[PDB]
């Protein structure tokens, strides 16, 4: 993609893997291979929870970027 | 927030769905500099993000148990008190959260940016709160049209989601709106080895949503709008 | 939150305290999938941290100066006016904490939980407060066991543990509830190097912590029940 | 541990070590060693602080995890 | 918060301002061990950042596109409506933000603390604002020489800096307060290179600010007092 | 400096170098070179942003330590 | 191993781990895990091939250590 | 050559093969320092290599194709021409090789020595080259003794080994005296993991050769005396 | 290349690449990224030099496998 | 030798040239399994090595000064004295070398290997050399194909390349033969980074030799046969 | 040593840091830190060995650059 | 051979010996572009190799036992029969070795060259061989100066120097010229840390030998001319 080329030559590279077998990890955790981030979109509401509807965040420790 | 030089986006940048190159702009506010940034439904976008991770009966690559995710998150809960009238001032009959993901012209100078908002809804009007919604939409539109000459960030077009439950008397809405940053597996890489990652990006980067549900033989989860938000 | 597959637990996974072993549990609540929930108080596990750690007078293996430790905390800090009756609305006459973690049945696939809270307390009267927070502790046995359903985990123990300060007029209390995600020194794993990593782990797995004491030439701070919270 | 050899089959390992002489140091910091974490529990109140009561959480920075 | 046994400030430990030699204090707080604390304008501090990230119109090492930098942050926004009297309960007339840094004596030992506040002001009087602020000063200067014994840290010096913006009406003020953790590119350090690392903080530990200015062709962004807070 | 030598023995050093070109990273990010971290001071107001004016924290995702 | 406990102190360390599947690597090759070698004795004589009897060094690159 | 602070011996530090436990000292030559030093046949630790490289029709845990495997070695050909009698200068009848791995008392100060040879054999009588073996062991195993005194080396065992061949009228023989420097597989080590690195030693160095042909499901190449050399 | 991938599975990759600028290193030496290593074939015959002419190995310490 | 499975050879597996493709086998060996093994002159492969590391004069890609490259090498020198007659032992009328590598059949199991011979020419004539190599050249071809059935090696091609010089009298002639293994540097990959490893020996593995001339501004030394060996 | 500038600039350092107590260890040998190497002069002559007169290079194997 | 770009010399690069800056020339032979290129003894280079290693008695920073040093060696062995006179083919009385450095003018161009040479003395004349060995210094100055042009390189000064050992009869001779290519320990770097890499061989880099001998507290073992070779 021509844009990682460019990006490439200023240090940057999206890179993301992580070295488990099925899951993802996070971003900044050690031993995931590369410099990058993959990032989605998830908006989802329920009642008696959200969380576990449609795209499951599992058990998972989020910390809050602002 | 922010996804910016690092970054790229399930289902636009990787994976994408054809239904992004399907999707009609719902209309497109002027920013700033006179380009004209369309703005769009995301169910695309939010599509491809459960068909990655699966659901909670279908898991399919979702974060590890346990692991540290940094998540652009905000999430609102209200509760419906069993029948009460004048209810008390944390209370409403209905919940919403919304997203908006909008991506920058040049990417090697500005960021993309998230834009993330939910609240509580005080009438029981279902038909009041969709409204609000579109129209909250619409202003979301015009604070990122806005917002951006601040400094001076142009972007090419906006996919703005939404979310919402009306609560039944005596039961509690909760509402979220998340954006996580994560690294991807191997084993959802066809062809991909932990030896080639650069090229395991440009893998994701190249296969689309269908090619990756039939490679991987997975049943695909977007189906024809199997999925509700 | 949660603790899962990357991680142990003080006095638990590694350094397990006798009193682990010898702890009676107060009661089980029956979580959804038909098992009995044994719960415990988490006084040995919480001991097991000062230990470890050390005091602000006897400094062991404390986190670093100026290190970045993320925590799952959450804590409160509460006034009571110099002698005021109808006390301001952030005001009041106690202040507690809670924590609970609960083991996964199998942290292979499920993560373990923390769960935390923290509230002030309004009458003056001690007596009503710790009869309050033994209910709290059962209604926190019992959140566990039912939201766990929903992401269908299945723990085997739950362990909590409380804290908390009653103000005299004019005295403000705070009162935090935190576990730290941290990462252990060479010089406190007897015959550890920092080229022998897994095992470094291993041995700590291993050793009891009256034995670490020995080892380290460390004052059991727990002593017989020399800590108060 | 048996755990561990599961869990190392996973691509999981739990292993935390911090290059520090007697302090402990947070999850993913740069320069400790291993993919994994160990956590505590501490619950303290003191009045006038609680963070120097018992447990030493020295002067520290933390970031909420939830 | 706390930067320790890791860290530099820019403006103190590296780049230092010949004004960081030229400050006299405004005065100094006794602290617990019997040490005088002398107080500072942390504005040289606070120069000393603009030049080296440089300001939006004429960027410098700033930040990223898109990256994580971890923050010791607080901030207020405050809304004065179109000039309504007995205004809602989140707004005022004027809004304030604050910071302090203290150097540790023994960096070894004990960490660097960051005292920041911030709040709304709500007379429409800037001359009792101003007198407030030199007030509020005076209180962190005490809040600090106090809390230090409790962890018995003692420190040296402490700069403090302050920021406020009166709203006129129909307007919104925002303050922030905020010290990022950073790392620095090659291309900041004159001689630097990517393979010389432990070399090039130590080049940036010796060189001044109109030093470094020069070195890069750098126009100084201090100038003589070019930038209000 | 005195202090890195004396710091250099207790396991620390203060190294926190970025890999790209012109632009900072922050502490605790993949692909930084060093196990320290450096820091500064901004407080501005603004009106209608703030971390716009004078320096520039740019389109940055920010993390609350405290 | 006492032994490696009083190596270790010193800095050395006999770990060698290859990273292929079945096959043996050669010390100082990159990819392996660890600072050490381990060695073995072979002496065969063959006519007509030695080094394909019995203990098989395969189709390999030898240099030589005096 | 050499194997010191870095290595181990397959088949006497890993693996190590009951035999060797088994050995009883063919005599002892007194070195320098007043100690006896055992010698022994190699035949246990040659015996050992050829089980975990396994042979060129059961292939085991042979060095990779390709890769570069640094040896000590020696080795001679030599050719006995079509029944000719005053055969040219670099010809012969027969032809051997040997080793000798030696023990180091202190390996943390000392190092291990190898000793290698190899030489053609004039004559044709195969009875009088077997004795000249011996007769060369007996000879390397006082050279040792000795020259461990210029180094001040202190062993405590050596083990030497020998192989030949008597050429056929026509046919050239090669022998050749190899140790290899190699790192291990993880499929070699039971319960090894990449991410064990260092206790995948020490299982190695637990295991006996009997051990682990059971555990890996491998047919023992020595048997009773299956290999000749 | 299919080739790659079946050896990325057994853990073997062919990757070469030296940290210079405009200069090639050797197979083994430190700072090189990758596992693997590029070979090339040279016979050339001189007078009076061999290793100057055509197919410049330059100042270069050889060291010899067999 | 060998180059296995980590390797690569210029002008066949990267940057390969068209005359490999143009190229006829000069005979073609029946190598013991059944399959004819062609016979190739190596002159393309050759071609290629100048190419990439240039000339004396024309300096490209050439290992950098006091480096340590391990090479596959041999190599004769031998002198004429001024026109004596009955020379000593050590002397002669020509010199040469050759090398051959040869692309095993399935690389992910076998190692493809590399005869590299050399020696000194006594009689005067250039016409009686030449033939006596073509004579070398079908030998070694014949070596190849037996004894790869001692390692059961199957190989597809073999390349065989040559080189000499008479000397005029009084004049020394050195002949090498070398295979070097090296890793590439980034400035010879258009397009490649030092941040994009596996996909850089990609773009040399796709790129044809006019290819990489033409994109990297350098003009074809091959040229039409313009070197001689 | 403005020499290590211009050559840092090229991708080239002369770092060789060996990681163990007393010792030197030897070029290209796992663990060491940097990409440089260090050398020395030793001639010396002995009779009855040369190796162990004058500048002690103990019981070592070495390779040979040629 | 070589040391290049990526290497020091022990005495001259690192650790330099007043002895390098008073030392005269022996004298200048003319390399090929028209420099002069002094030529000196290089037993002070020697000296400061035997000071940082150390003796056999006191033996200081010598290379770790079983280590794989690389190593440009050339070394001759010869015997002295007990008193024959027309003695067998590799006999001798007296033998040689050989080292000279040549340090090139521009190390980011050219490399730094090592010649080594030894050989065996026939005549029993030790005031024949010193001559001869002037003689054959002489000659290495100048074939230096010549092969240069060939890879034109241009050098700046060469150290030569020289070991001999003359047999008494019945006793064995061994002469070696040794360049070794190690790293450095950090217990050798007075002010180095194992954090500190770069940094560290600068401080080798600016300390003199004299000095280094006193922060170490080592007897200078070059003394004045105590080393004899």
């Amino acid at each position: 993609s021509e844009l990682d080329a460019k990006l490439n030559k200023l240090g940057v590279d999206r890179i993301a893997i992580s070295p488990y077998k099925q899951w993802t990890r996070g971003y900044m955790e050690p031993g995931n291979i590369g410099n990058g981030y993959v990032t989605g979109l998830k908006v989802d509401a329920g009642v008696r929870r959200a969380e576990t509807k449609n795209a499951y965040i599992g058990q998972i420790n989020m910390t809050t970027a602002s | 927030x922010f996804t910016g030089v690092q970054g790229r986006v399930i289902g636009y940048d990787i994976l994408r769905s054809p239904e992004v190159d399907k999707a009609k702009p719902l209309f497109t506010e002027t920013q700033w500099d006179g380009s004209e940034l369309p703005i769009y439904d995301a169910k695309p976008l939010q599509d491809a993000l459960v068909e990655y991770f699966g659901t909670e009966q279908d898991r399919r690559h979702y974060p590890a148990p346990g692991s540290f995710i940094v998540c652009a998150n905000k999430g609102v809960t209200a509760e419906r008190p069993k029948n009460d009238a004048d209810m008390k001032p944390g209370q409403g009959y209905g919940v919403w959260s919304a997203i908006a993901i909008s991506f920058a012209k040049d990417p090697t100078k500005d960021s993309s940016m998230f834009v993330e908002d939910a609240g509580v809804w005080e009438t029981p009007n279902e038909d009041e709160l969709l409204e609000y919604l579109e129209g909250r939409r619409k202003a979301m539109a015009k604070s990122i049209a806005e917002c951006g000459q601040d400094a001076h960030a142009s972007f090419e077009s906006s996919w703005i989601g939404f979310a919402y439950t009306m609560m039944e008397p005596g039961q509690i809405g909760n509402a979220i709106t998340v954006a996580p940053y994560v690294s991807l597996p191997i084993d959802s890489i066809p062809g991909g080895s932990i030896l080639t990652p650069d090229k395991d990006m440009e893998i994701m980067e190249n296969l689309t949503m269908p090619e990756w549900l039939e490679k991987m033989g997975y049943k695909s989860l977007s189906a024809n709008n199997a999925l509700k938000y």
